[PDB]
RNA sequence: UAGUCGGGUGAUUAGCCAGACUCUAACUUAUUGAACGUA
């Protein structure tokens, strides 16, 4: 979600952890990490984040200059942007059946 | 409620009493009744109403008797579609109207 | 005619025992007694479990024209049918035709004059179909007396002119002697669910406490996981007391769950902070309902519920969940994992034992021990469109 | 005429009422002397509404059968009209024969014509409707030996051999839909299949498990309850009466009852009633 | 075949050899035909410069592939799903192990 | 005022309104805002005032608009009776329409 | 095993004998209308 929200415009901010649930509840430390490591090629190769929540903060720092990059270059001129998605068991839903006219 | 929905609409079902709220709660009846008489002029000096509602499980479905009202309502959609006619203005303020501050 | 009447119900017909009760002292002491031991009457067989006398059990259902199907049969068996296939068949046609039959038993036992869930003239007539109309005829049995309950459930299609009334009177008048005999006499009334695929939702943050609440929102396939929070928590506040029939029908819900739901052991109420919050030990660990599984949190809304809708909806019963009723679930093996998979039935249809479970699945390993009388299996290449296993 | 009817209801035995509609007394001169006036063709298989031909007969046309069948008509009178029985006659003036014939339940429907029950000659056209009908299903029958018989809204099958009427239903449908294109049809509800394991009865008429009529285990008791009633003199008029008409029907239907019960008791007691 | 039908503007897919809607569609034909058709979406959206805009890069998460799917299908989502978006990174968690036959012990 | 939860399965608040013990839904809508100001004035005051014996002795500016909305006139007459006795150390500024509560208050203060 | 058919005892119940089991009963509507009786 960081990598997302700073694509569409700068300084953007990705979601973080949940305080009540995403943190374990027999935790000596009463803080959650979430340690990812990204690989952009060859170019840029290594791109760590790490998400932080206490009962702490988040370097969130790359994610932020590779999609301020993203960004850049796809306003320069149009380019091809990653495909970010995740689906769960709540992609189970009734078809709404009622559509929308959102004006493009 | 009943007078206004019959007016807009023929066969219009105004607000009902609700099996919630709208029924003391201790009453060996178990159900509740709101009966109502209007004054129309020298001609139907009576227009009975009753609006009724049963708690659920209860053999006989305690029933609002809305029909005398709904006919002088429909007489007055009727002669006003046939001819325009000055119709009554009802109108409900309690406390909410303390409240701070589409051409179809 | 008094004296056909009177030879009727002396005979056992319940019908005409019920309307000897609706003509005489009612504007008797011998008719009333007939018609609620008619539905009261039971015995503890060896295994310690109740069984009715007279048994309620769906018997057949008839699909004409209905959605996939031009034509179908299933005799309900009388206790547990599995209807295996796979996706494009009809098995959630099916339950969801039962369960619109179903809903105007619901709606005539809240109410005389009442009214029922509705085929749909947009998306339950089989586009193909020559007639533009649907039909889910049904027969129920409730013993000797009656011994056949018709309903048929019709909609004609949307734009013809040809309507298609509906056959729910007998519905009607056995939902009038349980709710009659229920209001002069306390009594047990039938249990209806429909479980299907919408009881997977994520744990979101009425009096609860009546009867007749056992019946809202029990036939639109989500349950109400919600009410059964609501009203345990309501349970634990009027039975904290020392630390009375509310600490058994809490007892009894603990108990259910707890057995049904493996990797739950435990679950209670907590309010040491200002949330009133429900704790289950979960995997051994104590956690939220929120923190629970996707298969975990099904496999408790389904159970709870039940629980919830057969303590307070058979009072009288020694054990309530031994209560009657008919039970649909779309399908069984949703979030499980699959040795949750094997097992779920067996135990489902062990603390519930009178009850009619029509289960859908398409894992052939969701039947491990279920005998093949109870398979209605729709053949791959004979597809679902053909009036079992 | 089509509006000179008297409508009412009778109760049912267990709950509800039937409506039913008597026709006026000079219109039911009027049909009764057109009846006379010409025999409409009727199939032997229609056991019902004819001289002589009664239940016990249309009963034992299946008692030598083993495996039982049967489907009812859904609403058969009310859906014949005009239409029906036009085209019945034209496969093999007319306006007052419409009139006479037909009954309009609907102030406004001048065109909602249909038989009643309560139509003196509504069993001669329901019997007429279907004579073609009768005979492409017994001919079917007979070619895969089966014995059908028709109560007025209950079509009867039988056989010995298995597996052959579970094409018979579907059957019925098609030749219904061919014969009276779309109006009347059949009741998929109440479609019975039965055998010598369950409890096979024709129109009341209960089958036992040895191919001979019988009057059921259910009313074998029941009036014989009756009779020991009868024997202390613990009935009533109405109820006496009531017992001598089912000891008649048990007389017609199963003589061998009404023999049994002789030798229980005495013969002078059932000559008394 | 998937088709819009025009005065409502309906989703027709022909299902089994019938032309049905999605709402006379099973749960796990319709929420298959989501979590296929979503991803048609975005990649198209987001690679306006691929000639095959399926082939284009990301990081896709499917939870509980085998949702609302019977066994036979259960063996071949994963195999089509790669077919169709070879340089996607998949990363799919399930419980039910029949689509692991397809797969090399690699990427378990 | 007390919490009854421990009993009816829900949480209800019950007061002794005129000698009563009743809900707090039976009471009047005016005391009702009367309530939830003044409840809402001593945890403010009780949360800003940690050594203090008395908490409600403590300093501050209290603005009240219409002190006696929806109050009938008895209550009107009683209101102010005690706001200065819990809360001596405190600048109340009010506004009212009412003379009803003006025959509790000095002219010094109007 | 279960349902079912219905030979006697006892008095619509209970209860003793037989038996048979196509995947597979569910006893109906009166004054019309047949059929039974009765007068
Ligand atoms: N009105 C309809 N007309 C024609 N076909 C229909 C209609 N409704 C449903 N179908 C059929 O239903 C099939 C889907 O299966 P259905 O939803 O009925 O039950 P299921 O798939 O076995 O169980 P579940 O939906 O829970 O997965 C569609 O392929 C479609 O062919
Ligand atoms: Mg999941």
């Amino acid at each position: 979600s960081w990598f997302v929200a700073n694509i569409l415009k700068e300084g953007g901010s990705g979601q973080r952890l949940s305080e009540l649930t995403d943190i374990k509840n027999d935790a000596e430390n009463r803080y959650a990490d979430v340690s990812s490591t990204f690989f952009f090629g060859k170019g840029l190769k290594s791109v760590p984040i790490r998400l932080s929540r206490s009962a702490r903060d988040s370097e969130v720092k790359p994610a932020r200059d590779l999609a301020d990059i993203w960004r850049v270059i796809n306003e320069a001129k149009t380019i091809n942007l990653p495909t970010f998605a995740l689906y769960n068991v709540e992609r189970s839903q009734p078809f709404n059946r009622n559509t929308k006219d959102n004006a493009g | 409620s009943w007078f206004v929905a019959n007016i807009l609409k023929e066969g219009g079902s105004g607000q009902r009493l609700s099996e919630l709220t709208d029924i003391k709660n201790d009453a060996e009846n178990r159900y509740a009744d709101v009966s109502s008489t209007f004054f129309f002029g020298k001609g139907l000096k009576s227009v009975p109403i009753r609006l009724s509602r049963s708690a659920l499980g209860t053999a006989e479905r305690r029933d609002s008797e809305v029909k005398p009202a709904r006919d002088l309502a429909d007489i007055w959609r009727v002669i006003n579609e046939a001819k325009t006619i000055n119709l009554p203005t009802f109108a409900l303020y309690n406390v909410e109207r303390s409240q701070p501050f589409n051409a179809g | 005619m008094t004296k056909q009447y009177e030879r009727k119900a002396k005979g056992g017909n319940l019908l005409s025992a019920f309307e000897l009760y609706q003509r005489n002292t009612d504007n008797v002491d011998e008719w009333f007694e007939t018609c609620r031991d008619y539905i009261q009457d039971g015995h503890v067989d060896e295994s310690g479990t109740f069984r009715p006398d007279n048994a309620f059990y769906l018997r057949r259902l008839t699909l004409k024209d209905f959605r996939r199907f031009s034509l179908l049969e299933i005799k309900f068996e009388e206790d547990l049918t599995v209807i295996i296939g796979n996706n494009g068949k009809g098995k959630t046609s099916i339950l969801y035709a039962i369960a619109k039959t179903l809903s105007w038993f619901v709606a005539n036992i809240l109410k005389e004059g009442g009214s029922g869930q509705r085929l749909s003239e947009l998306t339950d007539i089989k586009n193909d179909a020559e007639n533009r109309y649907a039909d889910v005829s049904s027969t129920f049995f409730f013993g000797k007396g009656l011994k056949s309950v018709p309903i048929r459930l019709s909609r004609s299609a949307l734009g013809t002119a040809e309507r298609r009334d509906s056959e729910v009177k007998p519905a009607r008048d056995l939902a009038d002697i349980w709710r009659v005999i229920n209001e002069a006499k306390t009594i047990n009334l039938p249990t209806f669910a429909l479980y299907n695929v919408e009881r997977s939702q994520p744990f979101n943050r009425g009096r609860r406490e009546e009867r007749f609440d056992a019946y809202s929102q029990a036939l639109g396939g989500a349950g109400r996981f919600d009410h059964f929070v609501e009203w345990y928590i309501y349970l634990h506040k009027r039975t904290i007391s020392d630390i009375v029939t509310e600490s058994v029908q809490k007892s009894i819900v603990e108990k259910s769950i707890c057995s049904v739901v493996p990797s739950i052991s435990k679950i209670w109420v907590e309010m040491t902070t200002g949330s009133d919050l429900v704790k289950v030990t979960n995997d051994g660990h104590d956690v939220t309902i929120d923190q629970l599984s996707d298969g975990q949190r099904v496999f408790l809304s389904l159970v709870a519920d039940l629980a919830r809708r057969m303590v307070m909806l058979n009072p009288l019963l020694e054990n309530p969940l031994e209560g009657r009723g008919i039970v649909l679930i779309d399908e069984i093996e949703l979030h499980l994992h699959p040795k949750w998979q094997q097992e779920v039935i067996l135990n489902l249809r062990s603390v519930f034992p009178n009850i009619q479970f029509i289960i859908t699945t398409h894992s052939p390993i969701v039947l491990s021990t279920i005998e093949k009388r109870c398979i209605r299996e729709f053949d791959p290449n004979d597809d679902g469109n053909q009036s079992d296993s | 005429a089509p509006r000179k009817y008297k409508v009412y209801k009778i109760p049912k035995r267990t709950t509800g009422f039937r409506v039913i509609a008597q026709p006026a007394k000079g219109l039911k001169d009027i049909q009764r002397a057109f009846v006379q006036l010409y025999n409409f063709p009727v199939h032997d298989a229609s056991m019902a509404y004819m001289k002589g031909k009664g239940i016990r007969d249309n009963a034992a046309a299946h008692a030598g059968n083993q495996y039982l069948l049967k489907a009812d008509l859904e609403d058969f009178f009310n859906s014949i009209t005009p239409a029906i029985f036009w085209r019945c006659i034209e496969m093999s003036d007319k306006f007052f024969i419409e009139k006479i014939l037909f009954w309009q339940p609907i102030k406004h429907r001048k065109t909602k014509l249909i038989l009643s029950v309560g139509a003196p000659s509504s069993p001669v056209i329901s019997n007429f409707c279907m004579y073609e009908f009768d005979n492409r299903i017994h001919a079917a029958c007979n070619k895969l030996e089966i014995t059908y018989t028709r109560y007025a809204d209950d079509l009867t099958f039988s056989c010995n051999i298995p597996n052959v009427l579970k094409a018979v239903p579907s059957t019925i449908e098609a030749l219904l839909k061919d014969l009276f294109g779309s109006e009347l049809r059949l009741n998929h509800s109440k479609t019975v299949f039965s055998s010598k394991a369950h409890n096979r009865h024709v129109t009341g008429v209960t089958i036992n498990n040895e191919e001979t009529l019988s009057l059921g285990r259910d009313r074998k008791r029941f009036i014989k309850h009756l009779i020991n009633q009868y024997k202390y003199g613990l009935l009533d008029n109405e109820d006496k009466a009531y017992l001598t008409g089912l000891l008649a029907f048990a007389s017609h239907i199963e003589p061998g009852f009404i023999t049994r019960m002789n030798e229980k008791y005495s013969l002078e007691l059932m000559e008394r009633l």
